[PDB]
């Protein structure tokens, strides 16, 4: 039996949309005491920005949880399963693939992107959360 | 405010002080440490120093004695010109008051007489304070490394010394033979302590692990520093947030007692006053972990000096504590849960249920404690008078704790300096009859784990409403929920968890009463967004530093039973 | 001069200074947007609200602008009243209310003037419940993205842009809330300084592309100080890396040289150092086999093959360092060593180099061509070559309504005010090209004409200027009257300013500029005189001197010389391509020491991986003649273990050891600068120009990351989950770590870095200034080689005939383009796009006679070889000439004053 | 700014206008009867002012528009409990001085006056309590 805020294993979840939810801004990175994450933002053609590694040494995480309090996209989530063991501390470097689960875990309904001013595909300008539509300076409305 | 700067001007000891030295003996400095600061010349520290000792109501206890570098120190606005300090803490029972003495030095002349004489807990003090920096003190009898071995060249806490492992060259074990080869070649040149001498001299190493060097008992000498973890240095290269790991293991039966003072002395860096929700949040934790604690001292007390069968019941109960806490936290041990102006998740809605099926389920167990410890003979009859200590020998010491109280000091932290809203409980504070030896400290625990329990009996019956955080720009991090939506919530929770929260240029200091002894953390801000110097204060440093003094003239199986009535924990010490 | 009175306490300030910038430089923290040093005070963002009283013992006052507010003696201010506190909270909050919840994906994020501010104020917690206005974004070309939404309307882009930077096609529109700040169109922002917007602008409205592709943090940045190197004016610059490759190029500060700006070669021509075709290790060429070598396996190789030959020879450069030419010369001999500029550039070099030493006249910084009150420019294209010199005298021509408002009593931080007295009154600008310039829009009067003609010219406003000089028989009346406009205006200045430079490729221009100098020398004038050069280190490689790629040439096909160590030089840009390829296929030994991959290295037979800029240590002499350190960025071999990247003087050092002795000899970068100060005197300031690695600020060495760098158990864990030890400096008193010091007090003048606790953006170079906008505190890093001489020089006589066209022969006309001239940064993949077609500039006239027009692909031949270009046509071109770009792919600056021989329509 | 009946019987003159709390201005007077309400009429008033600016100074571009939609809250009776005490906090920090020129403070002078003397219809206006965020599951709130 673990309680649901158990820090445990440590995973990348995903949009309700299914994209990862992950725009590589780094402050996870940072605010690790340990400093084992590495990462380096990629962009996608439509705009979007994500990780295109993603790098936690599992050698030296004291499992905290300040990477997870840090996230303001809700990605990185610590998990209720301790069950890990490895024969070689290479092994225990874990990339993307190894951490990218295939839904939202503990935060089943926050996407970032909609409350986010950039433009990615299926929203242009206007279509946030709490925005108006742009207005051109040539418009004849004073 | 209970957090404003103050320089403790109307404090009768700084009149007296300046009928006695006149008025340009001393400077005196504006703190946020709640006690008078004042820099005195050290060809004066003597002088002053025992006119503190026959004051009418004098002061009686050298709480701390450390140093500072300071030369890397850019907002000293009042300060006398200093490239090295040293600072001495002192606390007077009968005025409930505290003072502090700074001593300026120069990066020539690193040389200040030693307190020993008149307070005899320095030594121990003075010896780190020569080991992490590099101040002589003049006149101490044996002044050699507490901390670093023996060849270690260079003192860690300069500023000009690299914190990290990674910046030195790795264990190619170029050095590990070496010292492989010289512990092989233990052998006494007569250098480690007094050593006046026929004489069997023995090592016995054994809840922490470390050496002493035993005369067969004519001299004991603690060997320590075997547990250093450079905590004091990491203040320095962790920002205010980040560090917070780091407190839960000073002491590993603290956890949560061990954050508190930390978070209560950056929160009067930062000026925050935290909701009363967080007071009473904050207190419940303390008090479950101190009965933890306390549930581990009296057990593992009954295991060595007695039969072992009945009281192996107490880890289901330390179980349910565990789980207890691990609900509300997340983990069971090292919560890292107490943030810079409240914590870090509200209370989870099913917490009340299992905190009352806690309430119900100790007495029973807590009265066959009781039964199983008060009234048995045999371990009464192992602990009574075994390397006993009075009122006059604690007070010369530093012992706080279970063994100040054992003797007729009452002086409890958080009745005589209420912090974290403790003042609005109804608890009593157990004392003992003047004698603090084996059979009393555990008494007076037992005493103690009861009223802990009343504690949490007005915490779950008189839990106030609102918020878990304060409402104020330097509570970090903010609320989440509004980090996830607003823009200037967002932006402030960006710049407090990647380049830290900005604390102005201050000092900072608080004392909580802990599981083992009084806790403390000096704090220093230089303005930035890390500490400047991290000071932490254990009662066991203290603890362990009065054995030789009491255990003269006993065996070694009286040094084990003291030993293991003692609070101590290797973990504190060394830090 | 003044004393004010702040919040209680008593301060002295200088009384012309606006409130903002008084209290800025006492460290008291007041929050602005609007404001900058450099732009002035207009009174925009209302951030800067301090209350004021009237006297002491007013207990009620009233909200001004310190920015707007001027430090007068006996001034009561309050910065912390509450009442100025809460409106400041107010201002961020009305700004807050149409910014996007963008921080996690913006660029500007821990870097962001605009996160520092709301965090200062104090508003944390958001009472807005409406929408929020969006905006649509512009492309604005390869350098700069555009995100209008986190525009805050502080108005300090156009700012810079217009009135500054004198740019054109950036501006404001609309009105109200609905403010838009870009151009009326898309397309690529037309200033050559347009890249300092993203410095400027305190939001993430513009931000660096070439950085976006590679984002990262800055506290996760590696930084040193560093000089850039694509051209001779010596801006100082602040590159980061991570993961081993350079990310950015920052502004670093010197308040004699460059300030708060860079342009944009310099900004974005950075990606020369991220190539994969760079050579890594050592490579030794077995016929068609290559052998890859480590550092003891190459030098003890070299070394035999160079024990054997008869004789060998140095070829050095104008790019690489004083360190690395002088290893060269001492490996050699200095019998033996050779520049590897071509003799007609080394003539001009010298020359340019005769005049700053020996004429007599003072040559200024760049700052202090601003104060200037008349600017004459002969030949020298300067907005294309050495960019940022024209930035700074468009900053002298503004002088003059800065001497009316002056007049009137305005303040001299009161920029609208000053620019409405203004009004169009310029300091007179008299420029002299081939075509026409980017400084036509403020000049006075352009010239265009041939060299000979300008230097024509230029001799003749000297014999106007004094009786002694030479004259200049032939010239026509409509000239004649124009020359006495430039000669009444030179003489009529109280400090005139004489420009020219080596890139015009005419001695005689040179020649004229310092008659033109000696002339008003001679008057009573305080007057200065500047010359351009052609590369980061050509005026250092003049003054150490040698023999020119010629005469090394020479040497090479007629059997002396048995081998030859090329440093850091593709000759191809210097001489014939074919004389260089077969000279160097008759040599038994040939060894290049380069960073980049060249053409020469396809037949070398030892190539040794040389480091660039970012991976070396040195110095450069500016064209001024500053010595100036550079320090380096990174190491290579950190995270690749097979990297063996050493710097020139490293590879050229050791390998004169092993030469003697047998032995390695990897030596330390003082040693190398105590060698050069022995032998060559005229090179003994570069000792004073930083510090040794031993100093200290109190025991601890200068950092190179910020404190809060993170990744540390992580970065290389991927290879090797053991922790390697961190990289060890010996040349420098950098570490390559965090654990160090970064202090804005600490005694130093190499500044790796700005930040300060709540001024995380370029903002906190203000933290590091004595006062805003002023010098380093402890003075700006770098010093002069030579003070002005006692005595001047002669007058030249050596006046040009008048330029004949001949029929055939076609005059080269140099052309010159700030993306494309340049060797390194010419093959940067974002200066691909922005750099224009391969063209050839005609006359109307000439391609009238030809029969061709604006496309028609032309065949010519320079020395035996055919290059096939579609023809432009330049009106202002005179006839008989023929525009070239010069410094491109095929195109080298050899050419300048060439002649073609043939010209005929391609089949 | 808005004077009443009792204003009347006052001369019109610049003094005598500045001491009764409003300025005289052009002299040319406008009368509000008893049918428009002055919600309505206020916010037909700062619709004006906001889209007049000129957009140079932040507190009249910015802290305009924000008095608008409030008002059009106001008129609708979407107000919250903050509304009116933001619309007061604005009058003051847009006064003399504070912004660039005199626009800013001539908008808000008929929005004082008639918070001032016709405070009750505003306060009709207020009719739903305050929410400004939206709750996500899993995060319990910081309540207040
Ligand atoms: S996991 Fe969260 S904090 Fe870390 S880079 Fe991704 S979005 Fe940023
Ligand atoms: S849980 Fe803590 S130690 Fe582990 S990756 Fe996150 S921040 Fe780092
Ligand atoms: S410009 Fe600054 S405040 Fe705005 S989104 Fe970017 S980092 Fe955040
Ligand atoms: S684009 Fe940037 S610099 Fe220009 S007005 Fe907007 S925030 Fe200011
Ligand atoms: S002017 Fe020259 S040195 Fe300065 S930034 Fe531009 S290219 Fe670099
Ligand atoms: S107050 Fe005046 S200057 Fe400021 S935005 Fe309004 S109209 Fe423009
Ligand atoms: S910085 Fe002074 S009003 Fe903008
Ligand atoms: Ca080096």
């Amino acid at each position: 039996y673990l309680p649901p805020r158990y820090r445990g294993r440590i995973v990348l979840t995903r949009d309700p949309d299914g994209e990862e939810r992950c725009v590589a801004c780094n402050l996870c990175a940072v605010a690790c005491p340990v400093g084992c994450i590495s990462l380096q933002k990629a962009e996608t053609k439509d705009g979007r920005w994500y990780p295109e590694f993603f790098r936690i040494n599992f050698s030296r995480c004291i499992f905290c949880g300040l990477c997870e309090e840090a996230c303001p996209t809700t990605a990185i989530q610590l998990t209720p399963d301790f069950e890990m063991g490895e024969y070689k501390r290479q092994d225990l470097v874990y990339e993307k693939e190894d951490l990218l689960i295939s839904g939202p875990g503990k935060y089943p309904e926050y996407n970032f992107y909609r409350m986010a001013g950039m433009a990615i595909d299926g929203k242009d300008k206007g279509e946030a959360e709490n925005e108006a539509k742009p207005i051109d300076v040539k418009s004849l409305l004073p | 405010p209970a957090w404003q700067t103050r320089d403790h001007l109307d404090d009768p000891v700084i009149g007296e002080l300046r009928n006695r030295f006149g008025p340009d003996a001393f400077t005196v400095q504006a703190t946020r440490t709640g006690v008078p600061v004042v820099w005195i010349k050290r060809e004066q520290l003597l002088e002053v120093g025992d006119f503190l000792k026959k004051l009418p109501k004098p002061y009686v206890m050298l709480f701390d004695l450390h140093g500072m570098d300071e030369r890397l120190r850019t907002h000293r606005e009042g300060l006398p010109a200093a490239d090295f300090s040293v600072f001495y803490h002192l606390i007077s029972i009968d005025r409930n008051r505290d003072i502090m003495l700074k001593v300026a030095l120069a990066e020539n002349d690193l040389h200040v007489p030693t307190f020993t004489k008149l307070f005899p807990n320095a030594n121990w003090y003075e010896r780190e304070t020569w080991d992490l920096f590099g101040i002589t003190f003049d006149g101490h009898p044996n002044l050699r490394r507490i901390m670093m071995p023996q060849t270690w060249k260079g003192h860690p806490l300069r500023k000009d010394y690299p914190a990290r492992a990674t910046e030195f060259s790795p264990f190619e074990l170029t050095k590990a033979k070496q010292d492989l080869e010289m512990e092989a070649l233990t052998f006494k040149p007569e250098e480690w302590g007094m050593k006046r001498g026929d004489f069997m001299f023995l090592n016995l190493g054994p809840h922490g692990a470390f050496r002493i060097v035993l005369q067969l008992i004519v001299d004991c000498v603690p060997d320590i520093g075997y547990h250093h973890r450079g905590a004091e240095k990491m203040g320095e290269r962790q920002s205010w947030h980040s560090y917070i790991p780091y407190t839960d293991r000073i002491e590993y039966l603290g956890g949560c007692v061990n954050e508190m003072p930390y978070v209560l002395a950056v929160e009067k860096l930062a000026g925050i006053t935290v909701p009363d929700r967080v007071n009473v949040i904050r207190v419940m934790l303390s008090e479950l972990f101190r009965i933890n604690s306390h549930l581990l001292y009296i057990s593992t007390f009954i295991q060595d000096v007695g039969a072992m069968t009945p009281v192996f019941f107490a880890f289901t109960d330390r179980q349910k504590i565990y789980d207890l806490v691990e609900a509300i936290t997340g983990f069971r041990m090292h919560p890292a849960w107490f943030r810079i102006g409240g914590v870090a998740h509200d209370l989870p809605r099913g917490w009340d249920r299992l905190l009352r099926e806690f309430l119900d389920w100790m007495p029973k167990r807590l009265a066959s404690y009781e039964k199983a410890a008060l009234q048995n003979t045999i371990l009464k009859g192992r602990s009574q008078g075994v390397a006993a200590y009075g009122a006059k020998e604690a007070l010369e010491w530093g012992t706080t704790g279970a063994g100040l109280r054992a003797t007729g000091i009452d002086f409890d932290v958080r009745k005589a300096r209420p912090y974290s809203g403790y003042e609005n409980f109804d608890f009593e504070i157990p004392v003992g009859g003047g004698v603090s030896d084996c059979y009393t400290r555990v008494m007076l625990k037992v005493e103690e784990l009861r009223q802990s329990l009343r504690i949490l009996e007005q915490c779950l019956n008189n839990m106030p409403e609102g918020p878990f955080k304060a409402d104020h720009p330097l509570t970090t991090p903010p609320p989440k929920e509004r980090t996830l939506q607003h823009i200037e919530t967002l932006i402030t929770h960006f710049l407090q968890v990647s380049w830290g929260p900005v604390m102005p240029a201050n000092e900072s200091f608080q004392m909580i009463e802990a599981t083992k002894g009084i806790n403390s953390y000096y704090l220093t801000s230089d303005g930035s967004t890390m500490s400047y110097r991290t000071r932490v204060r254990t009662p066991s440093f203290a603890h362990l530093q009065q054995i030789p003094a009491a255990i003269r003239g006993s065996l070694v199986s009286d040094l084990i039973v003291y030993l293991g009535s003692i609070d101590f924990v290797m973990s504190d010490v060394d830090r | 001069m003044a004393t004010i009175h702040v919040d209680g306490k008593e301060y002295e300030v200088n009384g012309a200074d606006n409130l903002l910038e008084a209290c800025l430089s006492l460290g008291l923290d007041i929050p602005y947007f609007c404001w900058h040093p450099a732009l002035g005070s207009v009174g925009a963002c209302r951030q800067c609200a301090v209350k004021q009283y009237q006297n002491a013992e007013d207990t009620r006052g009233r909200l001004v602008m310190s920015c707007m507010t001027p430090a007068s003696d006996g001034t009561f201010i309050s910065i912390d009243d509450e009442e100025a506190k809460q409106f400041r909270e107010s201002v961020v909050e009305w700004l807050m209310t149409n910014h996007p919840h963008d921080c996690p994906v913006c660029e500007e994020g821990g870097n962001c003037h605009l996160q520092d501010m709301t965090v200062m104020t104090g508003h944390s917690f958001r009472r807005y419940r409406f929408t929020k206005r969006t905006h649509r974004n512009q492309d604005l070309g390869p350098f700069i993205s555009h995100e209008m939404n986190r525009c805050i309307a502080c108005y300090r882009c156009v700012r810079y842009y217009k009135d500054y930077a004198d740019g054109t096609d950036l501006g404001v529109y609309g009105a109200h809330d609905n403010v838009y700040f870009g151009r009326p169109e898309d397309g690529t922002l037309e200033s050559e300084f347009s890249g300092n917007l993203v410095e400027i602008c305190p939001t993430g409205v513009f931000t660096d592309k070439t950085h976006s592709e590679r984002y990262n943090r800055k506290w996760d940045m590696q930084f040193a100080p560093s000089i850039c190197q694509q051209c001779s004016i010596g801006c100082n610059i602040s590159p980061g890396e991570r993961y081993g490759e350079l990310r950015r190029i920052e502004n670093r500060y010197n308040g004699t040289v460059n300030h708060y700006f860079l342009c944009d070669r310099g900004r974005f021509g950075y990606g020369y150092v991220n190539l994969k075709d760079r050579p890594r290790q050592p490579v030794q060429r077995r016929g068609d086999d290559f052998i890859t070598l480590n550092a003891e396996q190459a030098m003890q190789g070299a070394a035999d093959i160079l024990r054997q030959s008869k004789k060998v020879i140095g070829i050095g450069s104008p790019r690489a360092s004083v360190e690395s030419n002088f290893a060269l010369r001492e490996l050699v001999g200095e019998e033996n060593f050779y520049t590897g500029i071509a003799h007609g550039e080394q003539e001009r070099l010298q020359l340019a180099l005769k005049v700053l030493r020996e004429g007599g006249i003072y040559t200024p910084a760049l700052r202090e061509i601003e104060s200037y009150d008349a600017v004459l420019v002969l030949g020298e294209d300067v907005t294309q070559t050495g960019a940022r010199v024209a930035l700074a005298v468009r900053q002298a021509v503004k002088g003059k309504a800065r001497e009316m408002a002056a007049a009137q009593k305005v303040a001299d931080w009161q920029i609208a005010a000053i620019l409405n007295i203004g009004q169009r009154a310029k300091h007179p600008l008299f420029v002299t090209n081939v075509d026409d310039t980017r400084l036509d829009d403020i000049a006075a009067w352009t010239y265009r004409a041939p060299v000979e003609d300008q230097a024509r010219l230029g001799f003749a406003i000297a014999h106007a200027l004094d009786n002694s000089a030479p004259a200049v028989d032939g010239i026509e009346p409509e000239l004649q009257s124009k020359i006495d406009v430039i000669v009444q205006a030179l003489a009529g200045a109280k400090k005139p300013l004489i420009i020219s430079g080596t890139n015009a490729g005419s001695l005689e221009v040179i020649q004229a500029a310092a008659n033109v100098a000696k002339a008003l020398k001679g008057r009573g004038a305080d007057v200065g005189i500047t010359m351009i050069a052609r590369s980061v280190n050509s005026m250092g490689l003049g003054i150490m001197g040698g023999g020119s790629l010629e005469e090394a040439l020479t040497e090479l096909e007629t059997g002396r010389a048995d081998a030859v160590v090329v440093l850091e030089n593709d000759l191809h840009r210097h001489a014939s391509a074919i004389r260089v390829n077969a000279a160097l296929a008759k040599a038994p030994l040939v060894m290049v020491v380069d960073h980049q991959r060249t053409a020469i290295m396809e037949n070398a037979h030892l190539v040794l991986s040389a480091a660039s800029f970012a991976e070396s240590d040195g110095t450069v002499i500016n064209n001024e003649g500053r010595a100036q350190r550079f320090f380096q960025v990174y190491d290579p071999a950190y995270y690749d273990s097979k990297t063996v990247m050493l710097e020139s003087w490293r590879w050229l050092h050791s390998l004169h050891s092993t030469l003697l002795s047998r032995e390695v000899d990897w030596t330390q970068l003082d040693h190398v600068i105590d060698a050069v100060v022995a032998k060559i005197p005229e090179l003994a300031g570069i000792k004073d120009a930083a510090p040794d690695a031993t100093f200290r600020i109190r025991g601890q060495k200068l950092a190179r990351e910020p404190h809060r760098y993170s990744g540390r158990t992580a970065m290389r864990a991927n290879i090797s989950v053991h922790e390697p030890r961190q990289p060890q400096d010996i040349d420098t008193m950098f570490t390559f770590s965090m654990e160090g010091n970064n202090q804005p007090t600490a005694h130093r003048s190499q500044v790796p870095f700005a930040w300060a606790p709540g001024w995380n953006s370029p903002q906190a170079w203000n933290k590091f200034q004595d006062e805003v906008g002023g010098k380093l505190r402890f003075g700006d890093p770098g010093v002069r080689l030579f003070e002005t001489s006692e005595n001047g020089l002669d007058y030249f006589t050596s006046v040009p005939a008048r330029f004949q066209p001949q029929d055939g022969k076609w005059r080269i006309a140099p052309y010159y383009h700030l993306f494309g001239s340049d060797e390194l940064s010419q093959r940067a993949p974002v200066f691909q796009s922005r750099m224009p077609q391969p063209y050839i500039k005609l006359n109307p006239a000439d391609a009238a006679k030809l029969g061709v027009n604006a496309g028609t692909r032309v065949s010519f031949s320079y020395d035996g070889n055919t290059v096939t270009l579609p023809v432009e046509i330049a009106e202002g071109l005179t006839a008989g000439q023929v525009g070239l770009p010069m410094g491109m792919s095929g195109i080298a600056p050899v050419l300048a004053g060439a002649h073609l021989e043939d010209l005929k329509e391609a089949q | 700014d808005f004077l009443t009946e009792a204003h009347l019987d006052l001369p019109m003159e610049f003094e005598s206008i500045g001491k009764a709390g409003s300025r005289l201005g052009t002299a040319l007077a406008m009368a509000v009867d008893h049918e428009i309400n002055m919600v309505s009429l206020v916010r037909n008033l700062e619709e004006f002012f906001a889209r007049e600016s000129c957009g140079w100074c932040t507190p009249c571009r910015d802290g305009l528009p924000w008095s608008v939609k409030i008002l059009r809250a106001l008129e609708r009776g979407e107000g919250q409990p903050g509304d009116i005490e933001t619309l007061e906090q604005l009058c003051r920090f847009l006064g003399p001085g504070k912004t660039f020129c005199a626009h800013a403070p001539g908008a808000v002078e008929p929005l004082q006056s008639a918070i001032k003397y016709f405070r009750e219809e505003f306060e009709a206006g207020i009719k739903q309590p305050f929410s400004n965020t939206h709750l996500i599951n899993g995060i319990q709130p910081n309540l207040l």
